[PDB]
């Protein structure tokens, strides 16, 4: 619940609450009553929806890839990383370090690709989403032994069912995911520099269990990340310039702020 | 073993939560945590600066 | 998992069910309520409030303020009928657009009494006596004052007090009457007659008007909500 | 809804024949009133609060409503010759009722 | 002895006296009061004149002809240019105030008629052309009658407000208006009508220039009728007194 | 429960309950026994279905829009407002101010549009309903970054499932939704005048997640609003004339009431 | 407050209201009551409708011209043909009933006149 | 539980249990032991399935109507009445008065009508069942404003889901539904005579929310009524002759009973 | 959510099952019951009552 | 708030019922009502007729 | 943490409600609120007017 | 089995719902948390901190 | 959104006619501002912060914006002859409003 205002009458004293010294770095804790007369108003407003958990708990798509059931791209391979998208990435960046559990949800959508094969009566499609942990064997063809599933966590979802949702516990060798890393993987300081060097969360593979039918069908899989049980440390200024790459913080110089007419203009 | 907590209602009610999965990483989001402390970022000075008193004596 | 079987009626949508549903925006801090003068908790409280009844809904007069006024005048006779309308608060046009009647058109079953309040808006010197009379269902509407004299009636006399209320009793075989027309549940007939004559002194008008109000007593009930037949729509606005 | 739906009215030639189609409406009935008369084909129609001759050659200007939405839809056919079954179909969206009258002479 | 008819209301420095009057209607049952702190939202110290603004203002009289359809006054707009209530309204941003409406119309025993003195909250009105809304000075009137017109207003490319009396300009039955606090002026018994209106708005305070919370409508249900020889010019004069004025947000004057 | 009648015998006294003064504005509280003889009848009837909550709790469609999966209108954009419909709008107007929670339910229906493309074997359709809060970014094409979903509340519903139902808490800056507003947004009193100026509840966007198949399919989405936890203030007379517009109360002058034959007629 | 003029009489299912009225005259000081058993002479069980018959009947109005000498109504004969009071009178042999006469004649302040409303027992003419 | 028999030995007394007088109208309460010798048998049989509730609680179709998705009959309009069917009607008639709650269940079935339109790939059908209370507005076209649903109770059921089932509370102005009414609606005694005059339970409307596809589809809706919480008064003899009409008890004279060979025949 | 599996027999309609189902019209104030002479609670009570037997069901 | 009642079993067991809907017209059928009184229809005579005693004395 | 309340039945029964969602804006409709006060709109006069006593003295 | 009916809104996905979901990897031993200077629990604490305002946002 | 959407502006030939299309934007409106003027067909267009003559022969170089995204889109047509209904359609993704002006002389 937010703090309320306290009444004040006219004042005339040596003490000055307004005049301060911003050089110290202490933001003045001045309430409205300090520089005027105010009534006693009980503010029942609550800072409930501004909580870090409520701020970042919304499901937000990070990456969508499309795999056909017949042709060159039989299966889809995406390295896990929240940097691919923009809205969720920017939300997370606000904090230099962050420690959150994940609740991945997959929205899979099929589409009969235009073709000329007749008597297209396809049976219900079945899909498999496999999470390869880093250092694990990775599939090369749609039907390799890796797809059989030995110990990796995979979910089998027939089309038309409620979208699959598997929760992921915090997965980081360190004590918190580092949103920003001012360091190189190599002690020599030569090589990749940035968040990509320390963040590896495995790879995600999506394939058609059954070909489905005579005609080609293209399956779009959308991956949604919702941070839960989030704890954030060291708040940082929000990214002002548009993102240009996923593996680095490189940016294009942009105006501090959208301009207005004059210094006295009100638009 | 059900945990009963107050629902988020307006100003001026209970709901029952039972943890099904034993993993404990599957628990619902802990939204009801209204705790704050601006001292870490706001007012980070080593020596207290009373607002009424002059800042730089 | 807990073994369950889905009973018939699952995965359907009902326009009249109360259940729970996850909030799209969690932990929204609603704006705290204040005190606004005149909170309403029941529709029947509004029905109890008075509402002018367009008794003279004749011809073009529904397009003027003349719809509400009921005309009375000093005529050389007695027993002449002043007005008359059926007791159908829902279907009868006389009552249909009144506050009680229009709220009733949002329901199907009604029961209770009615406070027809007649306000004499004539001159201060005019003295007129009137036989407000309600005939219970069963026979034809009374054609003469003597015929109406039998049924429930109040001999309203005009004095310092202007308005007189005719509290229509709830006489009916069924616990509830249909808001729409039906031969089975005919409400009855309400009529007014001249007990004497509205005599006035010279230099004063002999053509007075009377207004009529409608209200529901503290024993009025409604049930079976339905959409009203008065509103209409072709395409979204 | 219509009173006495099956009827056999026999009347001598030369006088008006009164064909009743009195109907009572249920509370459930809240629809436009369409009254149509048929002979064995459409003699008269009542839609949108208006009466239609329907250009029937055998009975033009000899057929009219005796009374209306009040509940009466009777017809007084004048100057008979006409022998057949006269069907009166009052119409409401929940239920539409029809009455058949056999006319003799 | 005692008598119900007589009544005397004193406010500020101006009081009114009615020999024949019907019981006062106290709004929705809530006598107007200052903004309690349980529901305040403006942190500024409110100014409360409490005498300068809470006084009986007498507006302009209007004639009750036998052909007069009705009249409507937007209460905040009506007092916008009268005295400190007007000055303080022009200066301050937010404004909360209860009302004490009082309409006087006296006629001899031989006159006849009947008014409906009813104050309507949120009297949103409709323009003659359906697509556009009415302009200010057509919808609003400063100490002006803003009379209703019995004939339906011709609908063209204009912003004339519908003055249709049988609809009250809100497309609702005029008879059903009774739901709002209302007092009748039946000439035969009572020559005066008083309604005490509480502050009825969804927000704790609102700018009075930005929005008019309540509008006093006088609609003669029974037309005035008199035999030749009686006074032919019987006026209707309205005395509206504000109550518990409370103003915040002092700024430069204007709007 | 409704109040009951009390017995009464013949009476003859100075006190008069019937004769009153309607000028005062007090509706006479006269029971049936006052003007006649009545028996003691215990009325067990209850004013339960006339409650404000029961009066306005029925789900009622407010607006239906149709978006195709291929062509000009790929997605549907409707500003949230209960004024578009007639029955629910009229129900709500009865009260000058109203404070209710919402339970939006979406009834989506697809339709194979007539065409000439052969081998039309479309896969199950998937739809997305996104609520853009006012001031939020709004989609321009069916595949813009806005559709990915950053923080806005959106529901993904595959066709053939139970219709989606998300509850909405009270959403108003004021202390109650104002059904009628006799005011202008501009202090100058020049500009839009009416309910539209103060009521903005955001915008609703509906799109096809997957194209679905070779042939064009048109998807009709119907939006249902059911007020719950309703509190209403200041009852007002019901709208007598037919509505002509959604943003204003403008009306066409209509007869106070349907006419009858004569002042003594009983029809 | 209180006022002597106003009065409301309710009987059966029909009541009357008089704004200006003079105090009711209660006969010879004896309010009508049912036949006590101390003085009964008919052994049959009497029927007492008590609502069907005890109600306000309004007879036919008569004009008060400046030349009108007077009027007389035989109360039993007057109601012989009105409602159940008339029907039950036609059927039953013996009949005992009290009366509540009420005569209305309203005129403006500028009219003048005076009536004698008197009920005469045994008006043998 | 049923009553049991009591033992009896040989008897010789003035008292006669068998000889009685059926003129009185008292059915003799004679147990088997009265006219013979019987042993003490404990009858554990229970009259549980003969209860009025168990007798009439079975779901039983009352009326099936068929509405096409394209053509003249776009929507189906049936007045609510249990008299349309035979088995349930006869079951209810056994009691002159009856007071029961209802549990309507709708079994909807679609059918691809024979046509010549090619590429018929129809999407899943969606249906709407609306109950118009008596005196309520009734739809004239499949797309009138009435279908939007203001306050009437309507159920939206997509095809392939479990059949819709909405319970109905007792709906009668009187204190019990009258199975038989020996009366006219008109005091004059001229007009309709019978059960139809007093029983109006509203009208039921069924329509296709979406056209469904290019080809015409005909939807058969079957309405099932199951009385519950039933209380019955005044038992009456069962209807011997076959029903001929729904609005009246009119019948065709039929033999009291199927004949046999002779008065001593055993077939 | 509570993890459940639907047993066989789900999503079916049985003419002889007693279960619960949401009321189409909530909070309907039913008309209070009265006393009607001759309430029947069991069919067998009617069977006990006498009934004439057409023993001579011969021919016409 | 669960109501526990005996199941209908053979001759010579409990089940739990919880009312979900608050309307009370949605409750399951009340089948377990085994109450009967043949006196209303059978033996409706005003004066008792003992079967053993002669009917018409 | 289940709340047990009476079902709406006829004149002349319990149901159990458990709040699942913690938001509290997802709770079922509060239909069972039969409270009324006609004084605010009916009889709004400042000074009480006894019906039996004359209105305008 | 327990007889249930699925209310409207079942089998749908909502971007703003908090519920439970089986963990893909069970019994994962998370790395124990440490103390990092400056934990943030509410966005408004960051809003309270000072921020320079580009008042002269004119032209270039 | 647009003020006074139905308007009838009559002006004599020879002087500039001021055609107002002042509009107010809702909070829900966050879209590219497309202002298009039509006559009875496209006189002027405003997309991507630029003004388009649109090569209209009847009104080329006589039509210009009097003011812009601030809320004004009025046009001062100069040297009238032009009689017709001028439609101004300010465009936003949640709602697009149009104003029709009848011009005389």
């Amino acid at each position: 619940r937010v703090a309320d205002t306290v009444g004040t009458g006219p004042t005339n004293s040596e003490a000055i609450p307004a005049l301060t010294a911003a050089e110290t770095g202490h933001t003045s804790q001045v309430v409205p009553g300090d520089t005027m007369q105010t009534r006693h108003v009980k503010n029942y407003h609550s800072r409930s929806e501004s909580t870090v958990e409520n701020f970042l708990c919304r499901s937000a798509c990070v990456y969508f890839t499309e795999y056909k059931n017949s042709g060159s791209k039989r299966y889809a391979e995406w390295v896990v990383t929240t940097r691919q998208a923009a809205q969720l990435r920017r939300k997370l960046e606000f904090f230099t370090y962050i420690r959150f559990d994940l609740e991945l949800t997959f929205v899979i959508t099929s589409t009969q690709q235009p073709s000329t094969t007749q008597n297209q009566d396809a049976q219900i499609l079945t899909h498999q989403i496999m999470y390869v942990p880093p250092g694990g064997p990775v599939p090369d063809k749609v039907d390799s032994y890796v797809w059989q599933t030995s110990t990796n966590p995979s979910v089998f979802w027939t089309e038309g069912n409620a979208p699959p949702r598997m929760s992921i516990p915090f997965l980081s060798i360190g004590n918190a995911y580092s949103n920003f890393y001012d360091g190189w993987s190599d002690f020599s300081r030569d090589g990749v520099y940035g968040i990509n060097t320390l963040n590896s969360m495995g790879t995600l593979y999506a394939r058609h269990v059954n070909t489905g039918g005579t005609g080609p069908i293209k399956s779009t899989i959308r991956i949604y990340f919702k941070p839960k049980h989030v704890k954030a440390w060291i708040p940082r200024p929000p990214r002002l310039c548009q993102y240009e790459k996923a593996k680095n913080v490189n940016f294009q110089p942009s105006g501090v702020t959208t301009t207005r007419q004059s210094i006295t203009a009100m638009t | 073993g059900a945990q009963v907590s107050t629902q988020k209602t307006g100003a001026h009610i209970h709901y029952t939560n039972i943890n099904y999965y034993k993993d404990a990483a599957s628990n619902s989001a802990t939204r009801q945590d209204f705790a704050q402390d601006p001292g870490k970022f706001t007012e980070p000075v080593k020596d207290i600066m009373i607002k009424s008193l002059p800042a730089l004596n | 998992g807990l073994p369950t079987m889905n009973t018939p009626g699952s995965c359907q949508f009902l326009t009249s069910d109360d259940f729970q549903s996850p909030s799209a925006m969690p932990q929204y801090d609603v704006t705290p309520e204040m005190r606004i003068p005149g909170e309403v908790k029941n529709l029947m409280e509004i029905a109890e409030v008075d509402s002018v009844v367009p008794v003279q809904n004749v011809g073009e007069k529904v397009n003027s303020m003349e719809a509400y006024q009921i005309p009375v005048r000093s005529n050389e006779g007695s027993g002449t009928q002043v007005f008359g309308f059926p007791l159908q608060p829902g279907y009868s046009s006389v009552f249909s657009r009144t506050l009680l009647g229009e709220i009733l058109n949002y329901y199907t079953h009604w029961s209770g009494s009615i406070k027809l309040t007649f306000m004499f808006c004539g001159s201060a010197m005019a003295t007129g006596k009137f036989l407000l009379a309600y005939s219970p269902l069963g026979a034809g509407a009374p054609t003469k004052r003597v015929d109406a004299m039998l049924g429930t009636h109040v001999v309203w006399d005009v004095g310092l007090q202007s308005s007189c209320v005719l509290c229509i009793p709830w006489i009916s075989q069924t616990h509830y009457r249909y808001v729409a027309s039906d031969e089975c549940t005919a409400g009855g007939f309400i009529t007014c007659w001249y007990q004497t004559n509205i005599v006035v002194p010279a230099d004063a008008q002999s053509s007075c008007y009377i207004m009529c109000f409608v209200s529901a007593c503290n024993d009025f009930s409604v049930r079976l909500l339905k959409d009203t037949p008065f509103i209409s729509q072709e395409n979204f606005f | 809804s219509i009173t006495t739906p099956e009827e056999m009215i026999e009347k001598a030639k030369g006088e008006t024949a009164y064909l009743p189609c009195k109907f009572t409406l249920s509370p459930e009935d809240q629809g436009p009133l369409d009254i149509e008369w048929l002979i064995s084909q459409v003699i008269i129609l009542y839609s949108g609060d208006k009466i239609y001759d329907d250009y029937y050659p055998d009975l033009k200007g000899r057929v009219h409503f005796t009374s209306l939405k009040s509940g009466d839809a009777s017809i007084n056919v004048t100057n008979l010759q006409d022998i057949g079954t006269y069907q009166c179909k009052v119409k409401k969206a929940p239920g539409v009722a029809n009455k058949k009258i056999h006319l003799v002479v | 002895g005692y008598s119900d008819r007589v009544r005397s209301i004193t406010l500020g420095n101006s009081t009114i006296t009615t020999q024949e009057c019907a019981n006062v209607v106290v709004g929705y049952g809530v006598w107007p009061d200052y903004l309690k702190d349980n529901e305040a939202t403006a942190e500024d110290q409110p100014t409360q004149p409490d005498v300068a603004t809470c006084r009986f203002y007498t507006l302009d009289s209007v004639q009750w002809q036998k052909t007069s359809p009705g009249w409507w006054w937007k209460l905040p707009d009506a007092l916008s240019n009268l005295g400190l209530f007007g000055q303080n309204m022009q200066y301050h941003y937010l404004g909360r105030t209860g009302y004490t409406i009082h309409v006087q119309c006296n006629a001899s025993k031989f006159h006849q008629g009947c008014l409906l003195v009813v104050c309507v909250p949120e009297a949103e009105m409709g323009c003659a052309t359906l697509d556009n809304t009415p302009s200010s000075a057509e919808l609003l009137g400063g100490d002006a009658a803003k009379e209703f017109a019995g004939e339906p207003i011709a609908s063209g490319s204009n912003k004339l407000v519908q003055r249709v009396v049988y609809n009250a300009g809100m497309g609702i039955g005029v008879g059903n208006l009774t739901i709002f606090p209302h007092q009748w002026i039946n000439l035969r018994t009572n020559n005066s009508a008083t309604i005490v209106m509480p502050y009825t708005n969804s927000v704790p305070m609102d700018n009075m220039f930005r929005h008019n919370n309540v509008t006093l409508m006088v609609i003669p249900f029974v037309p005035l009728d008199y035999c030749p020889g009686s006074t032919t010019y019987v006026p209707i004069t309205v005395t509206i007194a504000p109550m518990n004025a409370e103003y915040n947000g002092l700024r430069l004057a204007g709007h």
